[PDB]
């Protein structure tokens, strides 16, 4: 037999990096004193059609995450004033911790939240998150309620990603976008199910 | 390079028959005999105790029969919810904090040699249904069960109530009852859950669906509707956290 | 320290690379996995599951329960097949929505055998014979029972067997074939013909139904993963 | 020299990395350590220390010496418990300020057994019986002595034993449980009931006091470190 | 990679009883006997000489007793300051440059069978106190000791004088005297300090605190206030740097 | 037993990098001749609430330090004139040595003080300081006086950090901020104590 | 070629580091050392030399 | 374990130890502590009936009421 089944394996079928979100931040002008924008996004796969649809083939799952960040920037007005190099703080808030609510706040200080400091113009930043969960596997479908006479189908908690620019305001407003590329790793699945059609999918098992 | 291992640079599915793997366990005896050897063991796993147990609940519980007419669309039940009022098994269910068990489901249809039709029995794990909009009242109809519907809470038959086509439904553990070949089916369901043990009162491990693949027809002047009977037996039960009453 | 030279391809992100990365939550203990029963280790294990073939995607009987049944009535026949099905597992509308079709829709090259099963859901007192014939690639479908009899066929006797199985082997000049192709118009066909009429003893109904199931054998394979799912408007 | 390629994730600072760094004061001799007595090697060794439970955080008896005492008076009782304590080690105001509570407040997941001790600080000439009952998770607290008698309980005899110990085991569907959670309203309870009145021989005072202590057993654990302390205004 | 090792990529706590580890050392004999085997050895360490010694100072020094009434809030002393005028131990203290020693503290309470109450004895290492604002006059009250207070220099009882709650105070080496069970306590304190030896005249190694956990009560017409007595014995003393006088 | 106590260990509980200070410097315009600013900061943990509160659980301590510096810069006015790349001098003054008092001074010459020269736009600078102390361990609480009939509770001496910009003034004023991230290493503790409440803490054991 | 990742602390000059450097005058032969008598190998060897104590630093 | 060392000063009625029926619940093995009663300077006496006194005590009473013989 000169044909192998090694390209349909679970790792081959799933472990591929795809963009999951685009987070916008900016460093405003030092003249106008409006608040500096910061980005917050909760980790969830229910916004990428392809990854979700490939996950709904099964009901129980386990995997680690590999996250990469691609940062780009641009001036947003025709001014001769320029800016120096920029450094970005990319904070990962594990599942269960408070989320930032203002750009300057103790949440960008806690020793518990691990951060990355990335200087513009260098190789993209990368990290790996392990399997974080209280059960022995994620559950895409859950026939249960939180309270019995309450939500019908548990939701999975992965963490949060917050992003800001460490530099203080320049005299020039510069806007930046960070694209997050996620890659599941060491994945295992259980109990296959029939796949759903492309009907925009849905928030739950509702249709 | 790194000690933490988050980054290191990196036949049993098709409803096995009982005789294949476990044949030395015909302890089922006594609602039927000689049909226990043509049963399907879901995922090829036999229910087992939690390694490194009531007796009354070992009995069979024969729910009410249901009438298959020339118009029915399907029926469904939830496990363990369907047994929430059946004697000591229900008593244990309601007076403990945690519990686990497998099941053995036996389906029978009483038909003559002049009836024709076909039924499919499917065992869906974590059978999250949906109508056409749920509450705790809809997802738990009790031993009465619920009924699918075609084109209250009534999922869609050809979508199996969860948006997926009926034809693919054969990925789930299943069996087919063709009136001209056999009229009995048996499923041995092990315990499936992400946790090693869980609260029975809030979580339904399994769902059982019965759908007519080919409608019912019969010779003139015969019985215009035949009965279908379910018999459920818990296996390897065990509970923890016993309350009073 | 150590002299080093930077080769081309450094400080670039290739979305298909396999490199060790720094862990973000070290000194963290993960919940150990338990022995859940049904473990899937390859997506071909899902293609080997028989699933019903929707035979009537006509708008009338579309997305209902009637599209999986083939009706055998009492009216006279015209020596034309009961059903003729093409062997494009990912290019036939009546065969692309099965589990096999949906696993093939995620890849580009496929190769292997197939197996079809037909099930008769009529009365126990009925008798008759049907002819199930396979037309190999490059041959247009047969149109009369005599033409199909001279090919490769099996006579299925309704009366002593309720299900008939037919395995289609693997024939191609190349080692692989494209899932989605145009102008091929080959791959063979499977046809069912009335070898004999259907006889009933009494007022027994003279209208029967037959169902069909399709599966892949243990020598099937796919490659060159391709995904095109998009909800864009 | 040697060809090399720069992977993604270079020239970045990850605040959780473990890399060798250049020393700033080489050729420097450090003061050797001495054998100081009390060495702590794990923060769970501090959770296994019994500490008094503040039973009365009422504004009246708050942040004083009266909040650690439970008074047993001579007035008739109404078959209601002397004290009922929930088993949320980090979600009960009367149990979060102990050493166990303050070690749990630095983490997210916890799991293990607990042990409570009650100490009677009355006269040597007093006699009586108390009923200490444990209600498991998912059961609302008992309200009458008969209800508590039918559960898991121990009769503590004031008169031949001065302290009573009760070990609460570990019950949960998951291997770990969240320290801070809402809508749980479970975990069990520990209640104390008047099985029998308190008898004194003479003008001996009829008002006694009892104290309580809580500790963690040798199978306790925590994980997913979380710190939220901030003095911001 | 680097030779300097500043960067290379990288039961005994709960007041052990004497019999557990060191039982062959009942050399304490003679202020009490048979209560030496129910004593606590702080941090499970026995005082020892400085490996690779007066005789008169080996005696016991019985400070004055103090009256526990129905109103007292607590008492505290400092070691070695409390023994700065007790004979030859104080003489050696004041006429040497360096000195070290462990201690053995025995606390006793004289009460009848009709008294009730509870005391806690805590041995705080480096017991930095604070009032409600210190000078050398406040931190060193001598053998007279000092008194806590509730809602001069008087720390707060429920905070232990250092801002930390009283309930947690049981992390320190401690013992409980419950009048209905026992009325004597014994603590064997080894030498604790960051330096292997230090000047006694300026630095207080230990502090001893006594706090009423449950107030005092008694039958009518009894003694309205009972006495508490402390007895301190230095152990394994040794001094260096002897001056004249 | 499938549960480990390896996340409550002392190293795990303490060895986490957190920002301790922000030091501001600048390179002024070559027209106005005002003095060039330089930054000086004495190493002390009594300004970060979290690290201190986690240290007050105990009384005696030992550990090495790992220091990292994150530098950012910005123009402070809308002028077309620009600046070249900047180099920063980051001098560590061990415990016992003189502190700089002017931007140009022999203190930025002594062979005894080790310095780091960091060029803007590259990986952050890092060093490691060993256990520097005359006793056999740090003491968070000290019941003693310096002079007997004087300070009540010894204070620990770790060193000093001074920072300046080597470049001479440009025609454009550019302001820079350096954030210091400290990480204790190889830490040991002794003699546990009860923890204090969050009452702004205090300078000593006073409350 | 070989995959590599750049850690923090690269392209910096620490005045207390001990790294091999490129020689500027290779293929050069140095004058060999001779056995001069008085060799000092530690600065404490100089502290063990008795020296007179100035007892009267008075301005006179 | 309601008392220890007083079990050796107990009286066995008629010198016969209870025994199974020769040629068995576990929950009912427990002890059932009825309510206490107050002996004052006026009381005359108290009396109970067995097994009637245990007709509502958990599983022993359940078995009592759901069997024909016992």
């Amino acid at each position: 037999q000169h044909r192998s089944r090694s390209e349909s394996s679970i790792e081959s079928f799933f472990a591929r990096g795809a963009c999951v979100t685009i987070m916008t931040v900016d460093n405003p002008a030092s003249t106008t004193n409006k608040d500096k924008l910061f980005a917050v996004w909760k980790i969830t796969y229910k916004d990428t059609v392809q990854l979700r649809r490939k996950l709904e083939f099964f009901t129980y799952s386990r995997f680690d995450m590999e996250l990469t960040f691609v940062v780009t920037a641009n001036f947003t007005e025709t001014n001769n004033g320029h800016a120096l190099n920029q450094v970005y703080q990319i904070m990962y808030v594990p599942p269960g911790a408070p989320v930032p609510e203002k750009w300057d706040d103790y949440t960008w200080q806690t020793s518990s939240n691990p951060s990355i400091f990335y200087t513009y113009g260098t190789a993209p930043a990368r990290i790996s998150v392990p399997y974080v969960g209280i059960s022995n596997a994620y559950s895409h479908f859950y026939d249960g309620f939180s309270k019995v006479p309450s939500l019908y189908g548990s939701l999975n908690d992965f963490g949060i990603l917050a992003v800001r620019v460490v530099n203080d305001p320049n005299p020039t407003k510069v806007t930046s976008k960070i694209r997050v590329y996620l890659k599941p790793k060491h994945i295992r699945v259980w109990c296959p199910r029939p796949p759903r059609a492309v009907a925009y999918y849905g928030p739950g098992v509702d249709y | 390079y790194y000690r933490d291992s988050a980054s290191n640079a990196a036949s049993k599915f098709t409803e096995p028959i009982k005789d294949v793997l476990i044949k030395t366990a015909p302890m089922l005896n006594t609602i039927t005999a000689q049909e226990a050897a043509n049963s399907v063991v879901a995922y090829g796993r036999w229910p087992e105790y939690l390694r490194d147990p009531e007796v009354a609940a070992c009995r069979f519980y024969t729910l009410d029969t249901v009438s298959w007419t020339k118009e029915s669309r399907g029926w469904w039940w939830k496990l363990p919810d369907a047994l929430r009022d059946m004697g000591l098994f229900g008593q244990n269910m309601y007076y403990h904090y945690l519990g686990r068990s497998g099941y053995t489901v036996h389906v029978q249809c009483n038909a003559s040699k002049f009836h024709q039709g076909a039924l499919g029995v499917f065992a869906v794990p974590e059978m999250c249904l949906a109508g056409d909009s749920t509450s705790y009242q809809n997802a738990n109809p009790g031993e009465k069960g619920g009924t699918f519907t075609g084109t209250r809470f009534c999922p869609v038959d050809y979508l199996l109530g969860n948006g997926t086509l009926l034809g693919n439904a054969f990925v789930f553990p299943h069996q087919i009852i063709n009136l001209r070949t056999n009229n009995c089916a048996t499923l041995v369901l092990p315990y499936v859950n992400s946790l090693s043990i869980d609260s029975m009162v809030k979580h339904n491990n399994w769902g059982i669906a019965i759908l007519p693949l080919a409608p019912l027809n019969f010779a003139s002047e015969s019985s215009p509707e035949i009965p279908i009977t379910l018999t459920i037996a818990p296996m390897c039960c065990e509970f923890n956290g016993l309350r009073n009453i | 320290g150590l002299p080093v030279m930077n080769t081309p391809g450094s400080n670039q992100y290739l979305t298909a690379d396999n490199f060790q990365s720094p862990c973000a939550l070290p000194e963290f203990d993960v919940t150990p996995p338990i022995d859940i029963p049904g473990e899937v280790k390859n997506m071909m294990e899902l293609a080997e599951i028989d699933t019903m073939i929707p035979f009537d995607l006509s708008a009338t009987k579309k997305n209902t329960m009637e599209m999986y049944r083939v009706r055998l009535s009492d009216k006279p026949h015209t020596d034309d097949p009961i059903l003729c099905l093409s062997l494009s597992p990912a290019s036939d509308p009546r065969l692309s929505h099965t589990m096999l079709g949906e696993i093939l829709n995620y890849y580009t090259h496929w190769a292997g055998s197939l197996k079809f099963t037909f099930m008769f859901c009529g009365s126990m007192m009925a008798t008759g014979k049907l002819l199930v014939s396979y037309a190999p690639p490059g041959a247009d479908p047969p149109k009369k029972r005599k033409e199909a009899m001279l090919g490769t066929h099996v006579i299925w006797d309704i009366g002593l067997q309720s299900s008939c199985t037919m395995v289609v082997p693997w024939i191609s000049n190349t080692t692989y074939r494209l899932t989605i192709d145009d102008s091929f118009t080959e791959g063979g066909y499977i046809s069912v013909f009335y070898q004999t009429r259907i006889v009933v003893p009494l007022s027994t109904p003279r209208e029967m139904d037959i169902l069909g199931f399709v599966s892949a054998c243990n020598d099937f394979s796919v490659r060159l993963l391709r995904d095109t799912t998009h909800i864009e408007q």
